[PDB]
This record gives structure tokens, C-alpha cells and sequence, in this order.
RNA sequence: UGGAGAGUUUGAUCCUGGCUCAGGAUGAACGCUGGCGGCGUGCCUAAUACAUGCAAGUCGAGCGACGGCGGACGGGUGAGUAACACGUGGAUAACUACCUAUAAGACUGGGAUAACUUCGGGAAACCGGAGCUAAUACCGGCGAAAGUGAAUGUCACUUAUAGAUGGAUCCGCGCUGCAUUAGCUAGUUGGUAAGGUAACGGCUUACCAAGGCAACGAUGCAUAGCCGACCUGAGAGGGUGAUCGGCCACACUGGAACUGAGACACGGUCCAGACUCCUACGGGAGGCAGCAGUAGGGAAUCUUCCGCAAUGGGCGAAAGCCUGACGGAGCAACGCCGCGUGAGUGAUGAAGGUCUUCGGAUCGUAAAACUCUGUUAUUAGGGAAGAACAUAUGUGUAAGUAACUGUGCACAUCUUGACGGUACCUAAUCAGAAAGCCACGGCUAACUACGUGCCAGCAGCCGCGGUAAUACGUAGGUGGCAAGCGUUAUCCGGAAUUAUUGGGCGUAAAGCGCGCGUAGGCGGUUUUUUAAGUCUGAUGUGAAAGCCCACGGCUCAACCGUGGAGGGUCAUUGGAAACUGGAAA
């Protein structure tokens, strides 16, 4: 039974990437709202941290490092 | 015939039927083996102690044993040999062939390997009968 | 697998007078049995290829499973399933100690084989089917000169092929060419040999 | 990539060997690609070594794994 | 290279025509007998609940006192699915823990916490609390980045490359029975929209749009894993799907997920159902179609075996470690093969059986003796080539700075065999322990004398049985095969008895009661093209392994080894225009 410790591994990488996630959408579900306003102020530095959590499709790895143009294709 | 229709209709070829038909098929689940196939034996138990006839010119007498199969139907047998150590509801080796003459009659319960075990009274054809010497 | 019993009942029965089971005859008026001038002759018209299969499978001593697995290594040959057979007996390690003289029969010809008191170019065979190549020779182990059997042999020249070099009292032999018929038989044809077997 | 193999072929009480270049992921018995030629492991009435290094080279260029005792053959 | 027949309707024929036998097979059963060296295959019937054992770990040159790679490979099974499931050739809309080839850069700055002692509750599965801590763990700037250790070298991190490897996907063709089943789907067919996964996508949703499929078999039922191959056959074909390989699906039952490189995960996981069983009746545990063994329906299929040495696989830089993959043994005539139970010498028909004028024959040189032999074994032992290596250490390859490192490109030589006091082989009291089984009218190979005497029977058909009867039990005799002989059920040949190779319709089985007629099938003559069929050339491919065509060797042989032939009704790549076919007169 060495795939007990597997399991603890499973409920703890849960926390990490579903925060990311969360956090990766919502700074992107604000920013095509923040892209129908467009004054640059809360569209501007951190769509390209919306694009920095679409860069952490590859840091954040639970999304695919291949699967990183599957939100980021249209804004830049 | 012609080789226009042979390609619209092929040689559907000659079915035949078992010359022996209470054996051998998957039969009628009923959610449990309720019924199986048998291809050269099986077990029985008997029913009826049998003595016939045959029909056509002939006039002798014949010792048959009906009985229900474990598959719940219904078919004749024949001891053959001798001697018959066998009673209503014991168990029967079978194995196939009909016997001329006689009008509905089945199988052969075999001699060997049941409560019909061995037949004394024979002593030169032996293996047909299940009987030893161990002399020679 | 081996024919025991040297009752003469393989010559008379059959009807040739071959050196096999008991080179004389001493009841001549009678077959074997009674079976006799006094009762039943059973011929058919499928006895005459059966009686040139039953007439060389006690000659070897024989089963009926190496006739058939002998009919066709004759289909390894560019002759057909029936020419070559008669070859392939004549080229087997038994019937090639009786053709150097060193056996009586060519039964003696295969105890003295598996006994190992024969061998073949000094390692130990001792298979009385065993098919000599050409280019082989014929050996013994080094006790083979104390017994009186072979020494029989040394007393009475038995048989001369024509397919061999004939030595029979120094115990080792040469196997020159592949044979032909009529060296080691003498009276069988091979078209009712293979008739048989259809 | 691919690992060098040799597949065990033989009856009772006596194997033998083909040379032969898979991944790890495809098992001994089949599943095989290439054969560079036969391997004669008993030496009595038989040969000790064989191998054929024409198309051997053509699978330590895009990466090969001979196990360690298979590196001998290619030793001498 | 290779291809048989016989019997039976009549008082007797020729023909049509059925039924029946001889032969080959079985991962068969069962019937009698039993010597094995050696080789293989042993749940096919209730998908009947599964005790006890072992099958997934490894790393102490991470780092403390869990952080990584592996459990997606591998080993079991056929209930499902008539389908890109599979077979076979074409196509790009995109997918790698790995493996590697060069090159880049491998910086900067932080803070939360298991194990551990106290804390309380439960019988338990164990949990809520609090002080303690590193990490190569975690975070910030068509955009992230790692360091570690015996002699800086080494070894993983990280980005873009492209090669191998690995999966995915639509497409042409091959893919069972029925028409006493003719209609069929509705997001069905299509555009458009944005969302949606590695990508195309009715892929799932929204307004419009009137289509999909089909008598060339659409739809619906019952039966089924499928190929390479196995069986039989002159071949063409028929029937089969087991060990052995490739692909596929499934895990007591029915859904759904999570981590990671590419699982909807057999041994993980949350939930719901029918079952087993324990608890303090508050709750929790259990999934041997892994390796075997027991239980269960059965006429039917085995040891609960030590073990990693060889080949293969994870992890580590190495010793090594777990390996029921496997290297092998324990058991059944289960199949083929090879082989013995002996031969050389040995007339007076010796004792003696049923037949007989028993005036007599048969087995029968058989037996009784005489003579050699000891494959085989009733006596123990020296003792495999199968083991090449790895590790370094003997000094070699460059980074030799550094043969320590990845290698071990002098050897790899102080080293590695449960099985195995095996394979082999010598020497002994001994021819002494080691042979059946079915048949014997005709077929069909092999006959006699009585008992019963249309009876106990026997039978593949003709049938032999009303007072013996060559065709029933018995002894004698013979024939067959032989460590094996018969019987059964099943399949192919016999059966030219579904006939393309290879039949038939006046009376024998069979010509619609007969016209007009749609699709369809076939179409005279001429010349000229086209190459669609057809012809041949070229390439690539239809992988091992089997049958056959050959050979060192296991003392031959069964099996292994190397070569050889064996697939196209295919795609594509050139020549020819004779007929069948579109096109001009
Ligand atoms: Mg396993
Ligand atoms: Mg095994």
C-alpha cells in the first residue's frame, strides 16, 4: 500500500492549481470586461498577467504546456 | 444456372439435422444452467424399469430404462450386457446411438462408469462391457 | 516397438520362404492354424497391395506408423512417393549391419545395433532407424571382438549388396553410393507398393 | 526512444536469442521493430557471438539503451 | 507433385433418387490393459460466494529527524459490441516521464509547514488543538529556470529546436443469418454564431433553411470478440477461433472524477444498487476474469514449488533492491515422437485343449533345454559448454586534469548455477522384473465343435434366431494395430447430394395461365481516339512463428536454429492498342 502516500499528494495538489485556476479565470473574466470598457486602466499590466497566468499554463502545469493558446489567442 | 443470377441469389446449401436430438445445443436459460448441452455424455436418473418389444417382423424382447435427463426432457435408453444392478432413480452414464427396430428408444447407458458398473457373464468382448481380468 | 516370435506363421502364412522367422520348414503340408488345405482361402481384389504392404512390414520388424512416415521422405526425392521407398529401407542403419555380414538376420541385425556394440564413426548410435548418409561410415566400441556372435557371423558370409564395401569380420563398413533395387530385394515391384495407400 | 533487446526464443532447457530494438514499452516477447540479426548464447556445436553492426548504427543515432550485458558483444 | 468404392425398391432389368458404411480429426469424454528416455498442451459446461499466501516500488551522493520517477508497460479474461472492432492500403486539422545532436541561460528576492513532545474525544477508521523545522518542496519581479556527492569533472533543472519513439483521427476496399421486417431517423440533414478538446467537428447550445438514408438491403431482432494461423480437401472450397504472437474491449453492478508526460485506472477513488460478515450496534472494512489451491454446476482439465544465475522491464552515478514477467520443477498415456519386453544356436508333432473312426490333426523347435547379451535397469561416483558480464582493481578511449565518471572499445581472469551428488557414465547376483486390445456372414482383414436354439440377445444398413445358427455367450484358431486398442458425440471427405472449376426441367422433383412493359442484363458492322477493364515493366508494402523446399546438432526423430518460397480483387510509376466500354464520322 504505497500508493497511500499518492492519495496525500492528491488532496494537496488539488489546493495549488484550483487556486491558480480560479484566479487565471477571473482576472480574464474581468479583463473582456475590462476590454469592453477599454480606458486602459484596468486592462492594462495585468492582461499580461492574464496572459502571465496563460504563460502559467506552463508554470502551472495542470492546465498543458501545449494547451496554453486555449484562452491567451485573441486579447494580444 | 446462369452466372446473372448466381450473383443475385448464391447456393444456399443442403441443412441437415442431428440424427440424435436430445443433446448437444445451448437450450433454454432461465437464469441459471436450466438446461445445457451434452456432446458425448452426461448424467441421468432413472424413472421406470423398461421391457419391450420391437415392431416391424421381429418378436423378441427388449429391456429399456425411461428416464428424465438432467435437462429436464424426456428420453429411452438400453442396458447393455447382462446383468442390471439398476433401480428406479440411480445414475446413468449415456452415450449415443439408436437401436433398429425398436419404435422410439435412445441410447446406450454405458456399462463403465455409473451405478451401471460393470457387467459379469462376458469375458472375451470385455471393454464394450466394462469387465476386467487382471491376469492378463 | 519390436516383432517377437519366431514362429514361422510370417513366411508360411504369407507364402515366401525369406530368411525370417526360421530359415526352414518342418510342418510343409499345412499353413499355420487350421487353416489348410482342409478350410477357408480368403482372397480380395485389394490383397494384392495388401500383401505388398504386409510382405516387408515383418521384415524390418516394423510398425505401421514408420511405413508411412518412410513413404514420404520418397517425396524428398525427385522420384515420386512410390520409387524411392525401397531406397530409404535399403539405406537404414539395420539392414546395412546385415548387408556388411557382421548379423544373421536383419533382426540379429538390430539387437547388436541398440546394444551398442555397432556404432557409427566412433560416436555411440544406437538407432536401428537410423538413416545412413552417404559419405558415413560403420563403427563398433572397442568390446566387440570377445563375443561369439559376432564371431558366428565371422564363421558364415551371409549377404553381399552391391552399394557398400564388404568387410565381415572387421566390424566397420562403407557406405560408397546410394542403393538401387534388386540389391538388397528381390521380388517387389513399386506399383502395387503404393496402390495401398490411396 | 528505442532499447537495445534480445529476444528469448528456445524449448525446454535450452534458449536462444535474436538482437533485436524496441521501447520499454513494448514487451521481450513481440512487439519487436528491427533485427540486426541473430545472438548464439551456447557455444557447444554452435557458435558464442553474432551481430551485424550495418544497421546497428543506424539506431545509436537517434538514441539506444544497451542493456549492460549486451554491450559486450559490441566490446570486442 | 497423384482424383477408388460397396450395399439396398423388382420375379428379373436400365434409370432417377435418397438413406448407410469403410478413412483423416479432438486443448475430447468414457470403456480394458499398463515399460518409459525425451517433447508439448491441460475451465470448453453456474459470469456459482471467493479463506490462507505472495504480485509495485525505489531512493540514507533530495532534504529533514516527505521531495522526486514508477503503480498508463507488464500478467488474467470473452459477458459485451455486426463495428473504421479487426484486416488492408491512402491522408495531416495538432499531441512525447522518456531518448538524444549542437547552442543559450542555468540569476534575483521571500515567507507557510508533516515526522516529532504536550492537548482532548472515540473500542475502532483515528482526529480537532498547539509550540519546532529544513527541502532539488512553495511563491514575487492550407515568459520559467536546482542543486547535489565518493575521484572543479560528473549529474538532474530550463527554453526554442528536429530526429527516433508513442497515441489520436476522418477516408477507399474485406467484414454472419433473415425480407414470414420495408421505410427510417428528428439536432435528424445544412449554413451561421460564439463557446468548446491535442485538433476538425451538431462537438454541445441558438434564430433561420427542408434535407439525410434507402430494394445496390436503409432500419429492427436472435446468434458472435477479431486476425496471423489450426482442420480437412486433388485443388477450388467447407467447418473452426485453443494454447502462440499483433490489435481490442471489460474488472461483484451502474455513473463520475481527481494527479501527471498522452488513465476515466484490475490490484487507487467520492457516490448509488444487490449481496457476505463484525463494532460499544454511533460506525468502518472486503472486491484472487494477478500466481496457485479450496468451494460450485458438472460426463472434463493439475503443485498452495524453491527461486533473479541468463534474457526483458521501473528506480540509482553503484553495490544492490521488490519482480507469481520469467529461468525451471511437482501431476495426469493428454498428443506426437523415439524406444524396449530380446535375438544367434535349438525335430522326436514332449506335456496337454477343444474338434476326431479320437484309422486322427492343430498351435509347435513352440514349449523342455542349450548359448551369448545387459539399449533399458532392482549399485554408487567423478561431473555441462548454458556465465557474458556488471563492480573495478590490474592502464586503455577524451574532459584523462581524473583508466575515480557514462563506457569498461588489454583482460574485465583475488568473482557470479535453487534446479543439479542433473544431461552424461562405468562397474556389478541376474533373460530374470517389463504387453496387450478389438474383430473374424457380405462389405472388410480373419473359421471351426457343442450348449441355449424368433429366448438372454445382437444390429452401421442386408438383418443372422421358430428348435445349435460360418451373422449370439464359450474355449481353440486367426487377422489388425501395438503402450496402446475399440465406443460415443461433433466436423470435413466419400456426396457430381447447392455442381464458378463440376448438375438438371416431354413423361422421373422442376417452364409462371398468358400479353403490353420500368429499372436492369446482353447487345451486328466500320474506322479513329481514350485507357476505364485486360496485358506486362518498376517500386513500396501485406512483421515474427506454422505447413512445405533444405542441413551442422539434440545418439536419429518430435521441436529449435539459418535460408527459401508463400500476400494485390490494392494504391501509385511507364509501354501496347486486340476484343468488352464512354467519345467523332
Ligand atoms: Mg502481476
Ligand atoms: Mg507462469
Amino acid at each position: 500500500k504505497s500508493a497511500i502516500k499518492r492519495v496525500k499528494t492528491t488532496e494537496k495538489a488539488e489546493a495549488r492549481n484550483i487556486s491558480q485556476k480560479s484566479a487565471m479565470r477571473t482576472a480574464v473574466k474581468n479583463a473582456k470586461t475590462a476590454v469592453s470598457n477599454n480606458a486602459d486602466n484596468k486592462n492594462e499590466l495585468v492582461s499580461l498577467a492574464v496572459k502571465l497566468v496563460d504563460k502559467a499554463a506552463q508554470s502551472n502545469l495542470i492546465h498543458s504546456n501545449k494547451a496554453d493558446r486555449i484562452k491567451s489567442q485573441l486579447m494580444t | 444456372p446462369t452466372i446473372n443470377q448466381l450473383v443475385r441469389k448464391p447456393r444456399q446449401s443442403k441443412i441437415k439435422k442431428s440424427d440424435s436430438p436430445a443433446l448437444n445445443k445451448g437450450f433454454n436459460s432461465k437464469k441459471k444452467k436450466f438446461t445445457d448441452l451434452n456432446s458425448p455424455q452426461a448424467r441421468g436418473v432413472c424413472t421406470r424399469v423398461g421391457t419391450m418389444t420391437p415392431k416391424k417382423p421381429n418378436s423378441a424382447l427388449r429391456k429399456y430404462a425411461r428416464v428424465r435427463l438432467s435437462n429436464n426432457i424426456e428420453i429411452n435408453a438400453y442396458i447393455p450386457g447382462i446383468g442390471h444392478n439398476l433401480q428406479e432413480h440411480s445414475v446413468v452414464l449415456v452415450r449415443g446411438g439408436r437401436v433398429k427396430d425398436l419404435p422410439g428408444v435412445r441410447y446406450h447407458i454405458v456399462r463403465g462408469a455409473l451405478d451401471t458398473s460393470g457387467v459379469d457373464g462376458r469375458r472375451q468382448g470385455r471393454s464394450l462391457y466394462g469387465t476386467k481380468k487382471p491376469k492378463n | 516397438a519390436r516383432f517377437r516370435g519366431s514362429n514361422w506363421k510370417k513366411s508360411r502364412r504369407l507364402g515366401i520362404s525369406l530368411s525370417g522367422t526360421g530359415k526352414e520348414l518342418e510342418k510343409r503340408p499345412y499353413a499355420p492354424g487350421q487353416h489348410g488345405p482342409n478350410q477357408r482361402k480368403k482372397l480380395s481384389e485389394y490383397g494384392l497391395q495388401l500383401r505388398e504392404k504386409q510382405k516387408l512390414r515383418y521384415l524390418y520388424g516394423m510398425t505401421e506408423r514408420q511405413f508411412r512416415n518412410t513413404f514420404d521422405i520418397a517425396g524428398k526425392k525427385f522420384g515420386v512417393h512410390g520409387e524411392n521407398f525401397m531406397i530409404l529401407l535399403a539405406s537404414r542403419l539395420d539392414a546395412v549391419v546385415y548387408s556388411l555380414g557382421l548379423a544373421r538376420t536383419r533382426r540379429q541385425a538390430r539387437q547388436l545395433v541398440n546394444h551398442g556394440h555397432i556404432l557409427v564413426d566412433g560416436k555411440r548410435v544406437d538407432i536401428p532407424s537410423y538413416s545412413v548418409k552417404p559419405g558415413q561410415t560403420i563403427s563398433v566400441r572397442e568390446k566387440s571382438q570377445k563375443l561369439n556372435i559376432i564371431v558366428e557371423s565371422v564363421e558364415i558370409n551371409n549377404f553381399v549388396p552391391e552399394y557398400l564395401n564388404f568387410d565381415a569380420d572387421s566390424l566397420t563398413g562403407t557406405f560408397v553410393r546410394l542403393p538401387e533395387r534388386s540389391e538388397l530385394p528381390a521380388e517387389i515391384n513399386e506399383q502395387l507398393i503404393v496402390e495401398y495407400y490411396s | 526512444a528505442v532499447k537495445i533487446r534480445l529476444t528469448r526464443l528456445g524449448s525446454k532447457r535450452n534458449p536462444f536469442y535474436r538482437i533485436v530494438v524496441a521501447d520499454a514499452r513494448s514487451p521481450r516477447d513481440g512487439r519487436i521493430i528491427e533485427q540486426i540479426g541473430t545472438y548464439n548464447p551456447t557455444s557447444a556445436n554452435a557458435p558464442e557471438i553474432k551481430v551485424d553492426e550495418a544497421l546497428a548504427l543506424k539506431w545509436l543515432n537517434d538514441g539506444a539503451k544497451p542493456t549492460d550485458t549486451v554491450h559486450n558483444i559490441l566490446s570486442k
